[PDB]
């Protein structure tokens, strides 16, 4: 009798420019940048 | 909300997952879902384990 | 002293001061990283337009 | 994370210090300290206070 809770995660994503630290992986990245 | 929704029916040790006192089958894990649980049928039965 | 964080510590049995350096230096690099991000000068290079 | 280490055990009365049932000696001082500290062994000796 027991219930959990969470989120996902994905094998490979993108490290992305954070304000706290630069690099951060994240589950999916876009480009705004053409 | 999970928290106030189980209550003292349910003290969490807090790795990730609550520790239900009391039975919680298919249908209560299904109510607890969805957010209509309510503890008042279970609270006598979850104060005393 | 533990930083720009800390956890001070006073007991009733075992009175003192102690650390918790798990949190706080992960914390200390986050704020030390910030700090080399923005303190990061750009590349552009101004000239000397007016006189 | 001190909340889910020392769990029902020790309470709080709005100061930040924890007012553990159990007599915290120095090695509970510690593994409390070090993320090693289990609610199982204590919970009886903290229960009834
Ligand atoms: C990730 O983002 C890209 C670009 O917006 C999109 O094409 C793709 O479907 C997204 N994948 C997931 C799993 O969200």
């Amino acid at each position: 009798d027991k219930i959990c809770l969470g989120h996902h995660a994905v094998s490979n994503g993108t490290k992305v420019n954070t304000l706290c630290e630069r690099g951060v992986e994240v589950v999916n990245a876009t480009e705004t940048v053409e | 909300r999970v928290k106030r929704q189980l209550r003292e029916n349910a003290e969490e040790d807090g790795t990730g997952c609550f520790e239900i006192f009391h039975k919680c089958d298919d249908d209560c894990m299904a109510s607890i879902r969805n957010n209509t649980y309510d503890h008042s049928k279970y609270r006598e039965e979850a104060m005393q384990n | 002293i533990d930083g720009w964080y800390g956890f001070r510590h006073q007991n009733a049995q075992g009175e003192g001061t102690a650390a918790d350096y798990k949190s706080t230096q992960s914390a200390i690099d986050c704020i030390t990283g910030k700090l080399n991000r923005l303190i990061e000068k750009t590349n552009q290079q101004f000239e000397l337009i007016d006189n």
